[PDB]
């Protein structure tokens, strides 16, 4: 009857929404693991002007 | 980054060992010549002495 075209909608979209949050989530992570990377990136750089400086 | 700040090391230790290296030789120049000149100025001593020797001859 009117059910089922909405328990299959219903059942398709759990799956979807739990795969968007892990790909999302995972993303995220990556990102803030760059930004991290980045700014060591940055530390390094501006490490050896300050000791460096001119001696 | 990393092998950078070790070149850079590399560079001031042949930078340190030079400039110590011109230091000492320059040291020893002045040494060497004030030796020398104080070995001239005997000598000139010695002339002089000579000639008073000579006179006295």
């Amino acid at each position: 009857d009117k059910l089922k075209e909405a328990e299959t909608r219903a059942e398709f979209a759990e799956r979807s929404v739990t795969k968007l949050e892990k790909s999302i989530d995972d993303l995220e992570d990556e990102l803030y693991a760059q930004k991290l990377k980045y700014k060591a990136i940055s530390e390094e750089l501006d490490h050896a002007l300050n000791d460096m400086t001119s001696i | 980054m990393d092998a950078i700040k070790k070149k850079m090391q590399m560079l001031k230790l042949d930078k340190e060992n030079a400039l110590d290296r011109a230091e000492q030789a320059e040291a020893d120049k002045k040494a060497a010549e004030d030796r020398s000149k104080q070995l001239e100025d005997e000598l000139v001593s010695l002339q002089k002495k000579l000639k008073g020797t000579e006179d006295e001859l």
